[PDB]
DNA sequence: CGCAACGGCGA
DNA sequence: TTCGCCGTTGCGTATTTGTGTAG
RNA sequence: CUACACAAA
């Protein structure tokens, strides 16, 4: 089910984005009748930087995800309480994606807190070990450096390279930023796997 | 021994446990794009493609030409009018050539639209003719060699 | 009577010939062109000197063979 | 075939004389086949029973085409007469029929020959080529009518018909002879086209034992895809 | 067509199900013919 | 299908009685053509070629459609001087096909190592003739490349339906090919053991695999060894493996110094005769290419 | 009130460029002609060749073209390869100029 | 004598009406032109004419011709010379043999470039222009070697 | 029961030179004779008084119309809806459809000229099943 | 004073007002009449200062012979203002957008600020406002309705008060709305609503409305234009008389047909496969060009094209005399046109003219600069085209054989050619143009020659080979065994089958005339120029006909080694 | 004939 | 209040060749 | 030039 396996890898997800944990692993149980209680699981993780992460799983009949006023209450408490707050990632059924209500919310939120990353993500983004997929070609975050010198040596502007979503699962789970640059190692039919350097523009919702 | 399902639903396959999420195929570019990103989705492009293409397909470069045109701006663009328009907003001279020349033209003129002469229909709108081929490369006279050997 | 910077791009009807002498094949043909014509809001008595050109592009868009360089002067105008 | 049955030369009208007919063309002989059908019974065939060797020869009748034999050719195999047709109104009293003066004119054809014209006309037997004036019409203004074709070609008939108004115009018949030339195309009942590729003499064309010799050469390799074994049991 | 004869057509989404064309000729050849349409809607109507 | 009784209701022709059972009734022509139809098999056989000429006719104006489609969104990508596609200057393509080569100068050659298991790895190209740790370290870079292949093939298998690994590709240069002549042209035979030779000739094969990424660059950069990028690293991955596969020492032990060299200047050359042009437009070339088969897709629709 | 200029006068060209020449060392294009290059070449020396009539070649030839294919042949041709690499926004066109004399000539036959 | 014993006898042939003599044809770099287009006219009917069409172009583009395109579409067709200021971006009035050298805009700050056309494409901007959309032509900037 | 066969030969008649040239003639007389004559009629008995007008009068008026711009633009008509085949022809200015369809009698030869007076055609997309169906050899073709 | 060589490197569209209209225009149409005499009626709308489409007369603005004059517009001062037919709907977004009394943005345009600019404008208009208060003037804006007549009416339905939006309100309207307006709703300052009325039309340059339908439209409009009071004016609610409503719906309606109708309009000549984009830029139509029948020939080479010699004396080659060439030019210009090969025009570089070479006699001299044009010889390059041309092959540079028998009219090639334009010899055409310019010449010779499209662009494969006669010839050649027994010749049928491959023949001095050889020795004689290693099993060898048939060892595995066939047939897959 | 904006009115 | 729906408009439907016929 | 018709690949 999408509980469980959200359960299995958003832990998966947290470590794969080197963070630490700030609380203790619930058994499944625990989590998933506090999804149906409370209407939401909120996991802390601590960032290389010291920035601090929280991971909202809401749950799909939950009062957050289809009444406004409930959404923007939890998020000004929970972004007004004294941590660094490096992102913010709510998780959503799909349907939850397309509610204009909700997403209005989102916007007005990171609007009013330009320092925090806030992003809405649905269930299937942290349902599977995205970087674990066979079609899913590797991917990772090269440094403003490395990527200054071979625009330099390429004579380009990140405006020219091929894009890529700060949404799209690889560069979730990578946690890349709008403005990075993310390498891509892709099997190539014709030269035996290629190397690909493509701009994280903005996410989509 | 494996299950070849009608319909494409790789969230539910990947929710479900008797079967392997991560060597899940789809034949819909969209679920694929969806469910895994761009790049998995301009594979897909590549490997449809080449389903279609059959025994006697071109060559994989030319597969991999359409997949990384219509994938470049992160989503996956069409070949119709909105791919152009998604893809070369500003070729405005190309788009009214692909089609609806008089809207493109509109579209144009109120966008205050600024069209760089550049790839085959925008100069060729223009009576002019195309950098490309044995014009890419422009020729200069080597003023030294011809100072010293052409008295 | 003033000096005066005026930017042209010329024609050149035998590129292989005008790159013997580009400087004295560059001063004939702009005091052939400007000799006391108005050209821009100024008159141009005669050409001081070039102080910046280009290669002598051949041209692309025809099959003539011609080339153009561009060329930045000075010269002295009559305005009034 | 029932596409190329019908564009197949032949004695398109029987009252060909008495008719000013544009782009027609009246095959001189014409061939009941041997082996006919009852569609013979009510049309009259066109074409004729050619000696066909399903062979390859050189080469020349690949890919659709066929060797013909020049002396088969010269003899009238598929020979004819093609027609084209010139005519010209007199539109109002302004313009007639005349050999226009070259002093006086007002727009006197460039080039052209303006002889070869009796009474406005060239006259019925006279070859024309190219740039000749046939139909001098003069209003003086010129607007007389120039051949233009690159095959040149015999005044066959000239006349002055009246028009629906008690008008006269032009109308003159033009003759071309035309024999089978290279890249003509020919076909058999079964649908088999072909474009004559090469025509060779008597002596360079192939000969059985007893003398028989082809009209055609086709080649065998249109036989095997196109399955036209009707061409075969016939022949 | 045939006149006098009723042509149905399951013709295709537009909120229309079926059609039923009749165009009907007076008794010749050149007499007016008047055609009736009975369309079947998704919403019932008939 | 069968043909489908169209005359009316259960009937396929005037011919055959209402839901008829027999096979005839619904296409099936016991004649040949030699033998000739009967009139209700001509039929059937006339629908089928009427079919086949309608699929002619019709194909035509619907592939026309999308080849123009096709090249209106495919003929703005270029060749650039860094052999990138782009469109004005947005990149479509780090390297044009992903390795930077003319589809006219390919030739699909097999690679030997891919099939083979670890031990006869060892037994065709693992050279034990000078007992020194580049031979080692040769080895051992052959089986990382079988393995680099086996691991990203295997993968392109995963996420495929059915598109089985091989070991034959399509590169530049058939360099088997190249040494097998120059084998046959050697004016001398089997030569003798010498062990400098073998070191050396091992040594320029390394050098030469590891320039070759300045195909893509030109001699200047090579000479001034300036780094290479990472992608055209990965583009020279096939050919660098290919030429360590052919040139291994197993089986250049008859192959003198000048020899190889010779063959290494001859790989090289053909390697810059077979790179795409500046300027080429590849999204006119691609949009012909895959426009081409769409026709027959279209003419197979019916099977 | 508004009365809209016409589109000529808020129309500022074009701001002038400076050629960037990259250094020779500093060139990371082909060394190697492409057959574009190489026919584009020939086809300028011919047509010059056509309106002039000087060439370098002691063998004489009667076409334009058979001189000016020897001319690239033999490395006496009087064109020079330049490659726009890039177009700087604040002015500058970043070109490398090549010398066919010195390149390698594709096979062109 | 063949080998192989040939297979000859009488076939039925029929002569389709196409004849190569009224097939074939060529013209010259000289004859009838459009009025509005100022391209040959249409086919031997007219005298004059063939068409090089969209896909012949698309050809000699992916054979990345060049200068056949140039020959075949510009010189053996409506190929014509503009006249752009370079200062406005609007065509200009020029005349080498009659001086006229204006622009109907900006009149004393003239640069009037010789940009090569056709006259299609020509027709083409006069009829956006008629339709009430301005069409402001760039023109490549300048460009000087340093000092 | 299935739709109507739109390929059907049971439900499809052809029509030809009778039925079309009797439908043209029915058009053309309508516009070029009875309303013409109808216009007359009307002028006169509006600019002439009643009961005192002769027989002869009436006469006069019918005769007015018809021998004048009449016979002249319907028989012109006619040969129009014979000649060429475009859909509009223009009759007293007003425009009729032109119902019957011909072509030019091409004597390519005789067997030529007999099928093009036996071809039966069925003047109204190409990538539609509709496209594809209506070419195919139906069912009901054999003897037909 | 030298035009210079340009080139455009970018286009920018603008919607054009009546400054643009009034500042590009060479002259102000005032009469309706056409001609005066021979000459055009100077005021017209066939006044020669917008062009000329006759050779009578020059251009005045230009003084250009027809051809090289591009046309010139001109403005019509138009009593009464039109809407822009192209941006109506342009008009109705802005209309809805503000107050009708100050030029307001009635609309939440801080709600509009994230979106891109051009669909800021479409979604403030999709907004409500219908009986919105304003803020600046405190006015109740009406529901603007499109009428369901016409495509240019405009209705302000101000609480069931229906007033019609006459083109002047509409310009006042526009005028009052301020550039910030238009830089908040994500427009340009040259797109202000102000520009989509338009005072002063521009009458477009004869050029494009050549020859005396689409004139008759502006004529029309023009002379009812004459019709409207010069110094009309209207205000909302005027209830102007019904002759004046007439004139100006006629007149906005001879616009509307004038630029977007469907005589034709000048946008409908835009669109289609036959429009002006497609069919006059996209395409064209070309001079020295040939077509006819394509037969074959089996003694011309893949790379050879056979020219019928009446198609070599119609298209030319034009070569610049210089020393270099002046004798190999002079037999040409000796023969001219009446012997082959020879010229048909010389352009005197002196003189700047082209002269007959029939009229020529009191020439004969040829100077270094002239340019001769001659017949096309063997050798000549050549571009052969086949339509639809799908394929990079589908055009290809042959080199010219004149066919000099004057009985051949058709273009012939080898049989292995065709597999470039998927051609055959059932009465396909061809299309064949020699190149006359020295570039165009070289860069077929050396870009476009068919040698370059030998291996497939799509499949990387090869194109040409036997087909055919020479499969099943090449097979008949290779076999072993024949039904008369060993598949060998004598030394006069080996030297024989040697006879046409017009290359350098082998040597058979070793050979005498008793020695028998085998197909695969003569075809290993001529392999051996170019040696390669083959080996692959053919399609003769079928595991379908294996049971039956009784396949000879020699003949199932084709083995060729350093160009020497060791055994097997060549078919098919060789 | 199909495809796709669209923009106005029901939710 | 934000979206579906639904008429309602436009756009587009291989290429290149010939011949007619008429308006 | 605008239909339309007949044809070719
Ligand atoms: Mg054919
Ligand atoms: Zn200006
Ligand atoms: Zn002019
Ligand atoms: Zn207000």
């Amino acid at each position: 089910m999408a509980m469980q396996k959200l359960f299995t890898y958003i832990y998966e997800f947290i470590e794969y984005r080197k963070m630490v944990l700030l609380e203790e692993k619930v058994p499944y149980d625990k989590f998933v009748q506090m999804v149906l209680n409370t209407g939401f699981f909120r996991i802390n993780a601590e960032t290389l930087n010291h920035g601090i992460v929280s991971v909202f799983i809401f749950g799909a009949n939950g009062k957050y995800v289809h009444h406004g006023g409930d959404m923007r209450t939890l998020l000004t408490n929970t972004l007004n309480e004294k941590k660094h707050y490096e992102e913010l990632i709510l998780i959503v059924d799909k349907p939850v994606l397309s509610k204009k209500n909700i997403l209005d919310i989102i916007v007005e939120q990171r609007a009013a807190n330009p320092t925090i990353v806030i992003n809405i993500y649905p269930y299937h983004l942290f349902c599977i070990n995205i970087p674990k997929v066979s079609a899913i070609p590797k991917h990772k975050l090269i440094t403003q450096e490395e990527a200054q010198e071979f625009l330099g040596r390429e004579y380009l502007q990140p405006q020219d390279l091929m894009q890529i979503s700060a949404s799209d699962p690889p560069v979730v789970w990578l946690g890349g930023r709008p403005g990075d640059f993310v390498q891509i190692e892709r099997p190539s039919e014709t030269a035996m796997h290629a190397v690909v350097i493509r701009f994280i523009t903005k996410s989509k919702i | 021994y494996a299950i070849k399902t009608n319909g494409t639903n790789i969230f539910g396959a990947m929710l479900d446990d008797n079967i392997d999420p991560y060597t899940i195929v789809s034949s819909s570019i969209g679920d694929t794009m969806e469910l895994y990103g761009i790049e998995a989705a301009r594979q897909k492009i590549i490997s449809e493609i080449r389903t279609v293409m059959g025994d006697k397909g071109p060559n994989h470069r030319h597969l991999l030409m359409y997949a990384d045109l219509m994938t470049r701006t992160g989503q996956v663009t069409s070949l119709e009018k909105a791919g152009l328009n998604a893809r070369e907003p500003s070729n405005v001279l190309l788009r009214m050539a692909l089609s609806s020349p008089v809207q493109v033209l509109t579209d144009a003129a109120v966008d205050s639209a600024v069209n760089p002469i550049y790839g085959i229909a925008a100069p060729t709108l223009m009576g002019s003719v195309p950098r490309i081929g044995t014009m890419y490369s422009d020729i200069i006279m080597d003023e030294k060699y011809i100072t010293e050997n052409y008295k | 009577i003033d000096q005066k910077i005026f930017e042209t791009t010329l024609n050149i009807d035998d590129p292989t010939n005008f790159c013997t002498n580009v400087e004295a094949h560059l001063l004939k043909e702009l005091e052939n062109i400007y000799v006391g014509k108005c050209f821009k809001n100024s008159f141009i008595l005669n050409i001081t000197g070039v102080i910046q050109r280009s290669p002598c592009f051949i041209m692309r868009t025809n099959n003539s063979g011609r080339g153009y360089m561009h060329v930045r002067f000075s010269a002295v105008v009559s305005y009034l | 075939e029932t596409n190329q049955g019908r564009q197949t030369g032949g004695w398109y009208c029987f009252s060909w004389p008495y008719r000013v007919d544009m782009n027609r063309f009246f095959q001189f002989y014409n061939e009941m086949p041997l082996v006919k059908t009852i569609a013979h019974n009510y049309v009259i065939p066109n074409g004729l029973n050619t000696i066909v060797a399903y062979m390859i020869y050189g080469g020349y009748n690949q890919e659709d085409s066929v060797i013909v034999s020049q002396s088969f050719i010269d003899r009238g195999g598929f020979a004819g007469t093609f027609y084209r047709e010139e005519k010209v109104e007199l539109e109002s009293d302004i313009e007639s029929f005349g050999k226009p003066d070259p002093l006086i004119t007002k727009n006197l054809k460039p080039g052209a020959n303006y002889e070869k014209l009796v009474d406005g006309f060239v006259p019925v037997g006279t070859v024309v080529k190219k740039g000749d004036i046939i139909i001098g019409k003069v209003a003086y203004i010129d607007r007389s009518v120039m051949y233009g074709f690159d095959e040149p070609a015999v005044v066959d008939a000239v006349m002055r018909p009246h028009g629906p108004n008690d008008e006269i115009f032009g109308l003159m018949r033009l003759r071309y002879e035309r024999n089978l030339n290279i890249g003509d195309k020919m076909s058999s009942r079964s649908g088999n086209k072909g474009i004559a590729a090469l025509a060779l003499p008597t002596s360079d064309m192939p000969f059985t034992e007893d003398g028989l010799q082809p009209d055609l050469i086709v080649n065998p390799h249109s036989h095997p895809s196109r399955m036209t074994n009707g061409q075969m049991i016939e022949t | 067509i045939r006149f006098n004869t009723l042509h149905i057509h399951y013709h295709t989404g537009n909120n229309e199900i079926i059609r039923g064309e009749f165009i009907s000729q007076p008794g010749g050849a050149f007499e007016n013919s008047s055609q009736i349409i009975i369309r079947y809607m998704t919403t019932g109507a008939i | 299908q069968r043909i489908q009784p169209q005359f009316s209701f259960g009937r396929t022709l005037v011919y055959y009685p209402r839901f008829a059972l027999e096979a005839q009734a619904y296409g099936f022509i016991c004649n040949s053509y030699i033998a000739g139809l009967t009139s209700p098999e001509f039929i059937f056989g006339e629908m089928n070629g009427r079919f086949d000429l309608i699929n002619k006719a019709l194909s035509t104006s619907s592939t026309g459609y999308a080849n123009r489609k096709a090249i209106f969104g495919l003929q703005s990508c270029i060749v650039d001087y860094y052999r990138r596609v782009s469109i004005d200057t947005r990149l479509v393509q780090q390297l044009y096909g992903e390795d930077g080569l003319d589809a006219r100068q390919l030739e699909t050659v097999r690679f030997e190592t891919i099939m083979l298991s670890d031990q006869e790895l060892e037994d065709k190209f693992k050279y034990t003739g000078i007992q020194s740790p580049l031979f080692e370290e040769e080895f051992s870079r052959l089986k990382k490349d079988r393995d680099k292949y086996r691991q990203i093939f295997l993968n392109v298998e995963n996420f495929n339906f059915s598109q089985l690994l091989t070991d034959v590709r399509q590169v530049p240069v058939n360099v088997a090919s190249i040494v097998k002549n120059i084998l046959l042209s050697s004016t001398s035979g089997v030569l003798p053991f010498d062990e400098k030779s073998i070191l050396q000739k091992y040594a320029m094969v390394k050098t030469f695999c590891k320039n070759l990424p300045y195909v893509f660059i030109n001699n200047i950069q090579e000479r001034l060894q300036t780094p290479i990028p990472v992608y055209l690293k990965r583009a020279a991955s096939l050919m660098r493996m290919l030429i360590r596969i052919e040139l291994a020492t197993v089986k250049t032990l008859n192959i003198t110094c000048e020899q190889m060299s010779a063959i290494l200047d001859l790989i090289r050359l053909q390697y810059t005769q077979s790179l795409i042009n500046y300027g080429e437009a590849v999204g006119i070339l691609a949009a012909q290419s895959v426009s081409e088969p769409l026709t027959q897709y279209m003419l197979d629709s019916h099977h | 009130i508004v009365e809209s200029p016409s589109i000529c006068e808020g129309f500022v060209q074009a701001s002038s460029q400076t050629l960037v020449i990259i250094p020779d060392n500093e060139r990371i294009t082909s060394n190697v002609l492409t057959t574009f290059e190489a026919t584009r070449l020939v086809a300028v020396r011919a047509q010059q060749l056509a309106i002039n009539g000087s060439t370098m070649l002691k063998k004489k030839y009667s076409s334009p073209i058979d001189i000016a294919k020897q001319e690239l042949f033999n490395r006496k041709i009087p064109l020079l390869v330049m490659r726009c690499i890039k177009v700087t926004p604040e002015g500058q066109k970043i070109v490398e100029i090549w010398n066919p004399r010195e390149m390698g000539i594709p096979l062109l036959d | 004598y063949f080998d192989a014993a040939i297979f000859i006898g009488p076939t039925y042939h029929q002569r389709l009406q196409k004849f190569v003599l009224d097939d074939r044809y060529a013209v010259a770099s000289y004859g009838p032109t459009d009025a509005l287009t100022g391209q040959p006219l249409d086919g031997k009917r007219s005298h004059g004419g063939l068409r090089l069409g969209e896909m012949e172009h698309w050809v000699l583009t992916a054979q990345g011709a060049m200068q056949t395109i140039i020959e075949k579409s510009h010189d053996d067709s409506d190929g014509c010379i503009s006249y752009i200021c370079r200062n406005c971006g609007e065509p200009a009035i020029y005349n080498a043999s009659h001086p006229i050298y204006k622009c109907m805009n900006c009149d004393v700050q003239a640069d009037i470039g010789m940009v090569d056309s056709r006259r299609s494409s020509i027709v083409f901007q006069h009829e956006m222009r008629a339709a009430n959309v301005n069409i402001t032509s760039v023109l490549s900037p300048r460009v000087f070697q340093p000092a | 029961f299935p739709p109507t066969d739109r390929d059907s030969y049971r439900t499809k008649r052809v029509h030809g030179s009778g039925v079309s040239l009797a439908k043209a003639f029915k058009a053309i007389f309508n516009t070029s004779v009875i309303a013409p004559i109808i216009n007359g009629f009307k002028e006169l008995l509006k600019q002439t008084a009643f009961e005192e007008l002769t027989q002869r009068n009436i006469i006069e008026a019918f005769s007015a119309a018809l021998s004048k711009n009449t016979a002249s633009d319907l028989n012109r008509s006619m040969e129009q809806s014979i000649i060429s085949g475009n859909k509009t022809i223009m009759v007293r200015q007003r425009p009729i459809v032109n119902r019957v369809s011909t072509q030019s009698l091409e004597r390519k030869n005789l067997l030529n000229t007999i099928s093009a007076l036996r071809t039966v055609n069925t003047h109204n997309s190409k990538q539609t099943e509709r496209a594809d169906m209506m070419r195919r050899v139906h069912a009901s073709y054999p003897g037909y | 004073m030298e035009a210079g060589y340009a080139e455009i490197a970018a286009v920018q569209f603008n919607i054009a007002g009546d400054n643009d209209h009034k500042r590009q225009g060479v002259m102000e149409v005032t009469i309706s009449n056409l001609f005066e005499g021979t000459l055009p009626a100077e005021g017209g709308i066939y006044d020669a200062r917008m062009g000329t489409t006759d050779h009578h007369y020059k251009c005045i603005t230009c003084s250009h012979q027809r051809k090289q004059c591009m046309g010139h517009p001109g403005i019509l001062q138009m009593h009464a203002p039109v809407l822009q037919p192209l941006f109506i709907a342009e008009i109705r977004r802005w209309l809805r957008v503000i107050c009708l009394n100050c030029g307001a943005p009635i609309v939440d345009l801080k709600r509009y600020e994230h979106l891109i600019r051009p669909k800021r404008l479409i979604e403030a208009a999709s907004s409500q406002t219908e009986g919105k208060q304003c803020y600046v003037c405190k006015a109740v804006h009406p529901k603007i309705v499109k009428d369901s007549e016409d495509y240019f009416t405009f209705w302000a339905d101000q609480q069931g008060k229906i007033d019609k939006l006459y083109p002047q309100i509409i310009r006042e309207i526009f005028s009052r709305v301020t550039y910030d307006t238009v830089v908040k709703l994500g427009r340009s300052k040259n797109s202000h609503p102000e520009k989509l009325v338009l005072k002063a039309i521009q009458i477009p340059p004869i050029s494009i409305r050549p020859g005396i339908d689409i004139n008759n439209v502006i004529q029309y409009l023009v002379r009812k234009n004459l019709l409207i009071p010069k110094d009309l004016q209207i205000v909302r609610g005027q209830k102007i008389p019904l002759n004046i409503d007439r004139n100006l719906q006629t007149i906005q309606q001879l616009y509307y047909n004038f630029l977007l109708d469907s005589a034709p309009s000048i946008m409908r000549r835009l669109p289609r496969k036959e429009g002006r984009i497609r069919k006059s830029l996209l395409g064209s139509q070309v001079w020295s060009i040939s077509r006819s029948t394509i037969c074959g020939n089996s003694d011309l080479h893949l790379d050879e094209v056979g020219y019928p010699i009446s198609f070599a004396r119609t298209l030319q080659v034009a070569e610049t005399v210089q020393h270099y060439n002046i004798n190999r030019l002079m037999p040409y210009f000796l023969n001219g046109k009446r012997q082959y090969p020879g010229c048909s025009r010389v352009y005197k570089q002196i003189t700047q003219s082209v002269h007959d070479i029939e009229g020529l006699k009191q020439d004969f001299r040829l100077e270094v600069g002239d340019i001769l044009y001659r017949d096309v010889v063997t050798g000549d390059v050549a571009f052969f085209n086949r339509q639809p041309s799908l394929e990079r092959s589908s055009i290809g540079v042959h080199r010219i054989v004149v066919l000099e028998n004057p009985k051949i009219s058709t273009f012939q090639m080898n049989v292995s050619a065709c597999a470039w334009y998927n051609a055959d010899f059932d009465g396909d055409q061809m299309n064949l143009w020699v190149p006359w310019s020295v570039m165009s010449r070289v860069e077929a010779e050396l870009l476009c020659s068919v040698r370059n499209w030998f291996i497939s662009t799509k499949s990387s494969g090869p194109v040409n080979g036997q087909v055919q006669d020479s499969t099943v010839g090449s097979f008949l050649l290779t076999r072993t065994n024949t039904p008369m027994g060993k598949n060998v010749m004598n030394k006069l049928h080996a030297m024989g089958l040697f006879q046409t491959t017009q290359t350098d023949p082998p040597c058979f001095a070793n050979y005498s005339p008793t020695d028998l050889l085998d197909g695969k020795s003569v075809v290993s004689m001529l392999l051996r120029q170019t040696p390669i290693n083959y080996q692959r099993a053919p399609t003769w060898y079928s595991e379908v006909y294996a049971p039956y048939m009784h396949y000879n060892k020699q003949d199932i595995s084709t083995q060729i080694r350093n160009g020497e066939l060791i055994e097997g047939v060549l078919d098919k897959k060789a």
